[PDB]
């Protein structure tokens, strides 16, 4: 995995391109997507 | 002047509480921001 760096990417089945960070929201345990007011996807899970 | 000055200065104070408080007299101006950020949403849901 590699970050602040504009890469493409699919995390299991989620297929998006964009520039991954470490970011600070606390996702759902249960939870997978992160998304945003405008419905696009704005975060993720690493399942490893 | 005196008694002029005060009807002023008075006045003046008044909108600041007018404004303080009331969230009202802005709705121009929100207005205007809401239906320039409502179209945006409206026009992004489409790409769904
Ligand atoms: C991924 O592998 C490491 C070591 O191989 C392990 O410690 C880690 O728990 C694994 N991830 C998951 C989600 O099990």
């Amino acid at each position: 995995l590699v970050k602040n760096k504009c890469v493409n990417f699919n995390f299991n089945g989620l297929t998006g391109t964009g520039v991954l960070t470490e970011s600070n929201k606390k996702f759902l345990p249960f939870q997978q997507f992160g998304r945003d007011i405008a419905d696009t996807t704005d975060a993720v899970r690493d399942p490893q | 002047q005196k008694l002029i000055a005060n009807q002023f200065n008075s006045a003046i104070g008044k909108i600041q509480d007018s404004l303080s408080s009331t969230a009202s007299a802005l709705g121009k101006l929100q207005d205007v921001v809401n239906q320039n950020a409502q179209a945006l949403n409206t026009l992004v849901k489409q790409l769904s």
